[PDB]
C-alpha cells in the first residue's frame, strides 16, 4: 500500500547513503582507544540522528505533546505507529553497517587477543601488542604479518555479520509481537480498525484540501473588503462563489478537534475522530 | 420413514373451538420433538407450541399461553391440540413437525432429522 | 545493491562457520516465515476469534485446520529460500567443511598433515590452503557441494509430495464438492474486494460530511463529488455489528441454503442494558 | 533469470558410487515434480476423488476407473517424458552417472596405459576433466561412448512414446462406441461448458457478494462494467449443496430417449439427476423455541 | 535451445556410429511419419468404417486407395527429412566411415596402417586423426559425403517421378473430370470449415442453456449474446444421425445428380426398437 511506498524509499535511501558514506568518508584511525570510539560513533550516531529526525517529521508526536500539555490504548497505537515509521531509518542503517562489517572490525580490532590466533605460534611484542593489532584494518601492516592479519580481519567480520542477523531476527520477532499485541489488546475488531485507519487518512486528506481552499477564500474576501475588488482566476472566483464564508471558529472549537482520540462512542454509533466527535456532538 | 397425518381444519368465527390432530406413522422411537407451526401468506413461519418427549417440558408462544393447549396421546403416538378464542390473526397454514435432537460436531455443524405435515386453518371472523 | 551487503562470506574458522551458516540461512528463513504470517489475514481473525470468546470455547479440530492453513500458506517462502540456499552449495560447504574426515579423503596420496586437521579443513572455502593440499581442496569441495545439492532435490521432492498429499486429503475429507469450494473461493475474493472498496468510499463520504460541518464546505475533485452525490451516508455501523463479521467461519448451512461468509451469515439475519466504553455515563448520571 | 538458472545447473560429483545418486536425484526429482504438477492441475483427478467421496462404497468397478487413471496418467506423463528425453539427449546426466562403470579393459584408441590400482576412482572423475594428461585420449574415448548411449536411449524413448501415442489414439477411436466426429463435438461441448460455468460462477459470486456488502453499508462502490452486471444479472439465492453435488464427478456418455447427454450438468438440467438435515447452522426449529 | 539438443554428434567407434546414425535419422523420420497419420482425418473415418462393420465387409479395392492416400500424404514429411539429412552428408559419413577399404585409398602413398584399420577409420568424422593421415581423412570425407549427396539427389529424382506418375494415373483412371474434382475438393473444404464452425456454436448455445438452468443466468460476451439470439438450439442430434455422416465416401450418384459427401448424402435422406447405452432402464422397469 502507501505505507510500503514510504518505507521502501526510506529503507533503500539509508542503504544508499551507507554505501556512499563507506566509500567516500570512512577511515579507521588505526591506534588504540581511538578506532574503537570511531567505529562506535560510525553506527550509533548516524542511527540516533535518524531516530530523532524520524520523530520530528511525524505529525502524531506533536499532537501527543499538545494533548499532554493540555492534560493507555490510544498511546499504544501511536507508539506502534511512530516507531514503525521512524525507527525504520536507524534499524536499516544499523543492520547494513553490521552486515558490511567495516565498522565493527574498525572498533574491536583493539581488543583482539594476540594468543587466540591460530596457524602459527603467537608472534606479538609485549608492549606493542595492541598497536600492531589496531593497525590491521588499515592494511598498512607489513606483508610478513598478513598471515595473522587475515585471521583477525575475518574473525571480527564474522562477529559483525552475526550480530547483524541476530538484530534482524530480534526485530522481526518484535514486529510480530507488536502486531499480535495491537490486535489482541485492542477493543475493536481488526475489520473496524482497518476502516478506522482508512477514515483517518481520508479525513486528513480532505481537511488539508479544505483548509487551504478556505484560507484562500477568506484571504480573497479580506482583499475585497480592503480594496473593493478582487483579481482572481476562474477557479478562485468560483470557489468563493460556491463556498460562502463560515467565519471564525471559536477558540474552544479548534481546541475541541485537537488532542488524542480514545474511541468513545455516543449511544451505539461510533465516533472515529475528534472532528467526528465534535460534528456529531453538536 | 416417518409420515405425519394431520386433520381438523375448518372455518369458524371468533370464539370457536377447534382441535387439530397430528398422526405420526413410522419410526417415532428416536423422535424427541413434537409441536406445531403456523404460516400465512406475506410472512414467515412461527411455532405456536412444542413438546419434548424425553425431557417432558413443553413450549407455548406468547399468543398461545392460555389460548391454545397441545396434548400428546402417548399410547396412540399422536399429537392433539385445542383452539380457543379464534381471531383473524389465526388464519394461517398449520403444520406439525418432529426432530431427533441433533448432535453437534464442531467441524461440520448441527445435523438431525426433520419431518412435516401439510394442514390448513382459517378463521372467517 | 543489497546483494552486495547480504552477500555470503564464509568465516574459515573451525566450529565457527556453521554458526554463521545457521545465521545467514536460518534468519532469512525465519523472517520470510514471519512475513507470511503477518500478511495472511487468516491469522488475525483467528486471533479475533480468541479475543471475543476468552474461555477457549472452540475445540482443537476447528483450530487445527485453521492453524495448519496459516503455516502452510506461509511456509512456502522459507522453503523456496532453503532450497535455493541448498542448491547453491555455498552455505553447506562452509558449514560442514571442518567435519570432513581426512581419513576417507582420496584423489591424492596421503599427504594430509595431522598437526592441525580441523584448522586446515575449515580453511578450504576461503582458498587459504597450501598448494600441496590443493588436490584435496577441489576434492572436499565437490563432495560437500554434492550433498548440499542432493539435500536440495530431496527437499523439493518431499515438498512436492506433501503438497500433493495435502490437496488430495483436503478434497477427500471436505464435506463439499471441489466445484462448490471453487465457487466458494470465487465468492470470498469478490466479497473482500468489494467490502474493502466500499469501506474506503464510506470513510471518504463520512469524512466529507465532518469537513462540511466544520468549514461549511468541502473541496472535492470531479470524481469525489460523484461519490458524495451517488452514495449518501446516513450514519455509522455499531461495534457489535462489526464484531458479527469478524472471526473464523466453517460453512454453516441454513435451511438447505449454503452460507459462504460471516457477512453472508449476518446479511441473512442469522448473526444479529450493558454498555461498554461509553463516552458519557448513564443519562441519569449525566444529570448528576 | 541468469542467477536462477545457475541454481539448477548440473554439477557432476566426480566420485565413485556417488555420481549416479546425484544423477538420479537431479533428474528423477524434476521428473517427479512435473508428474505431480500434471496431476494437480488436471480436473479429471478431482472429480475422480469426488466420485470416491459421495459413493463411499466402491460403486465404480474396474472398467470405468481404469479408463480414468489411464487418462490422468497419460496426460500427466507428457511433462516428465519430455524432460527425461531432453536430459538423455544432452548427455550430461548419463556420462556422469555411468562414468564409473566403464570397463578399463575394454578401452581403446591407445595401448593399455590405463592404471589398474585405482581404476574406479580415476574413471569416475572423467566428467570433471580432473584427469592426468596421459589419459586425455582415454577420457574422450569414454566421453563419446557414454554420450552415444545417452542419445541412443534419448531417441529410442522418443520412438517408443511416438508409437504408444499412435497405438493409444488408434485403439481409443476403434474401441469407442461413438464416432470420431461426435467425440469431437463432445469435446467442444465440454470446453464450452467448463468456460461458461466458470464465467458465470465469478459473476454469480460478485453479484451475491455485492448484495451482502450493500446490506452492511447501504451502498456498493462498483465499476462501470460492474454496475451493469448487477442490473443485467440479478441473483436471488444460493444453490443448495445437493444441487452442487449432482454436477461434480465422473461421467461416461449416458444416453436418454435416443438423445445424447454430454455432461453431468447437462444430465442434471434435464431433471435426470434430481428429510435428513446435515451440517446446519442451528438445531431444528423446534429446538430453537427452547 | 532445441536445435542444439538435437544436433548430430557422431560417436567415433566401429560398429557403433551407424546404430546412432540409424537412430538419429530413422526416429525423427518415424515421428514425422506417425504425426502425419495422426493429424490426417482420412484415417480416423477409415478406422470408423472398420469399426461399425465389425466383419471386414468392405472389399480390398476401395480400402487400398484410402490407405494409399493416407500413407502417401503422411510419407512427405519423412522423405523431406530423409533427403535433408542426406544432402548435409553428416549422417552418412558417420555411418559408413568404418567400411571404407584402406586398399582403395588414394591421394597419398600407401602408408595407411593395417594394425587396426577399422578403429582408425571410424574416428575420421570426429577430426581426431593423426596429422600424418590427414590426407586420407579429407579424401574419405569427400568420398562419403558425395555418396550421401548422390543418394539424396536420386531420392528427390525418384519422388519427383512418383508424384508425377501418381497424379497422371489419378486423372487417367478416375471416372470424374479434373474440373469437377476441383469443385468437389472446394466443397469438402467448405463443408468441413462450416461443420466445425457450427459445431462450436451449437455446443456453446447448448452449454449456455444448461448453465442458465443452474445459476439462472449466463455471463455472455458482447458477441456470444448474438449467438444465443440468432441461433437457438432445441436438442441434441441422435447418435445414429452422427454415425450416418462418419466414414469413407466414394462418389455415389442419385437420379443423375452427384452427391459429394455423406453429410450431403444424409441430407437428401438417402442414409436414414433396440436401445443401447441408456442412462436408465426401460420405463416399465423404472416403475418398480
Ligand atoms: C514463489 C513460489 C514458487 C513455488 C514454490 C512452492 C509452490 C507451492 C504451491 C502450493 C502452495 C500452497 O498453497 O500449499 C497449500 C498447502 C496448505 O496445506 P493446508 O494447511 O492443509 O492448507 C489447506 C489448503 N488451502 C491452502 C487451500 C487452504 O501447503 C502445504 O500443505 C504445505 C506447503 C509446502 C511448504 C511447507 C512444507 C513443510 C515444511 C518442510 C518439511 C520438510
Ligand atoms: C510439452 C509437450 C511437448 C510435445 C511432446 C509431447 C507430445 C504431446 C502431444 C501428444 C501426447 C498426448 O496428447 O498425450 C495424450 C495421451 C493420452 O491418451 P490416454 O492415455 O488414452 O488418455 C486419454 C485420452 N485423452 C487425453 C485424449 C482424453 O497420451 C498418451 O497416449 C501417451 C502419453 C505419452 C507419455 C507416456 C508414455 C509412456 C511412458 C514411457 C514408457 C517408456
Ligand atoms: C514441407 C513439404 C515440402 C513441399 C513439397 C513436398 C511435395 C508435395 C507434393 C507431393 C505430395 C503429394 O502430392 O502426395 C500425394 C500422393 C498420394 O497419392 P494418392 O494416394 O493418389 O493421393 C492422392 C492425392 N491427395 C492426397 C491430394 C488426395 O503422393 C504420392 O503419391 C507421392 C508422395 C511423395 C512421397 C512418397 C514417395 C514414396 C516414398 C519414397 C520411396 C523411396
Amino acid at each position: 500500500k502507501d505505507v510500503m511506498i514510504f518505507n521502501g524509499l526510506v529503507a533503500l535511501g539509508t542503504v544508499g547513503s551507507q554505501e556512499l558514506f563507506s566509500v567516500v568518508a570512512f577511515h579507521c584511525p588505526c591506534s588504540p582507544a581511538r578506532n574503537y570510539l570511531y567505529g562506535l560513533a560510525a553506527i550509533g550516531v548516524p542511527a540516533l540522528v535518524l531516530f530523532i529526525i524520524g520523530i520530528i517529521l511525524n505529525n502524531h508526536t506533536w499532537n501527543l505533546v499538545a494533548e499532554c500539555q493540555h492534560r493507555a490504548a490510544p498511546t499504544f497505537l501511536l507508539l506502534s505507529s511512530i516507531l514503525g515509521r521512524a525507527a525504520v531509518a536507524p534499524v536499516t542503517w544499523s543492520v547494513i553497517s553490521l552486515l558490511r562489517g567495516e565498522a565493527y572490525v574498525c572498533a574491536l580490532s583493539e581488543f583482539v587477543d594476540p594468543s587466540s590466533l591460530t596457524a602459527r605460534e603467537e608472534h606479538f611484542p609485549s608492549a606493542h601488542a595492541t598497536e600492531i593489532l589496531a593497525r590491521f584494518p588499515c592494511k598498512e601492516n607489513p606483508d610478513n604479518l598478513s598471515d595473522f592479519r587475515e585471521e583477525v580481519s575475518r574473525r571480527l567480520r564474522y562477529e559483525s555479520q552475526l550480530f547483524g542477523w541476530l538484530l534482524i531476527g530480534v526485530v522481526a520477532i518484535l514486529v510480530f509481537l507488536t502486531k499480535c499485541l495491537k490486535h489482541y489488546c485492542s477493543p475493536l475488531s481488526y475489520r473496524q480498525e482497518a476502516y478506522w485507519a482508512q477514515y483517518r487518512a481520508n479525513e486528513d486528506q480532505l481537511f488539508q484540501r479544505t483548509a487551504e481552499v478556505h484560507s484562500r477564500v477568506l484571504a480573497a474576501n479580506n482583499v475585497r473588503r480592503f480594496f473593493g475588488f478582487v483579481a482572481l482566476n476562474k477557479d478562485d472566483e468560483e470557489l468563493i462563489a460556491n463556498f460562502p464564508v463560515e467565519g471564525t471558529q471559536p477558540r474552544p472549537q479548534w481546541n475541541a478537534i485537537t488532542g488524542v482520540y480514545l474511541y468513545r462512542e455516543n449511544q451505539g454509533l461510533p465516533l472515529y475522530s475528534r472532528l467526528h466527535k465534535w460534528a456529531q456532538g453538536l | 420413514q416417518v409420515q405425519l397425518v394431520e386433520s381438523g381444519g375448518g372455518s369458524v368465527q371468533a370464539g370457536g373451538s377447534l382441535r387439530l390432530s397430528c398422526a405420526a406413522s413410522g419410526n417415532i422411537r428416536n423422535i424427541s420433538y413434537l409441536g406445531w407451526f403456523r404460516q400465512a401468506p406475506g410472512k414467515e413461519r412461527e411455532g405456536v407450541a412444542a413438546l419434548w418427549t424425553t425431557q417432558g417440558q413443553t413450549y407455548y408462544a406468547d399468543s398461545v399461553k392460555g389460548r391454545f393447549t397441545v396434548s400428546l396421546d402417548n399410547a396412540k403416538n399422536t399429537v392433539y391440540l385445542q383452539m380457543n378464542s379464534l381471531k383473524p390473526e389465526d388464519t394461517a397454514l398449520y403444520y406439525c413437525a418432529a426432530a431427533t435432537s441433533g448432535q453437534y460436531n464442531p467441524l461440520r455443524g448441527y445435523h438431525y432429522n426433520e419431518y412435516w405435515g401439510q394442514g390448513t386453518q382459517v378463521t372467517v371472523s
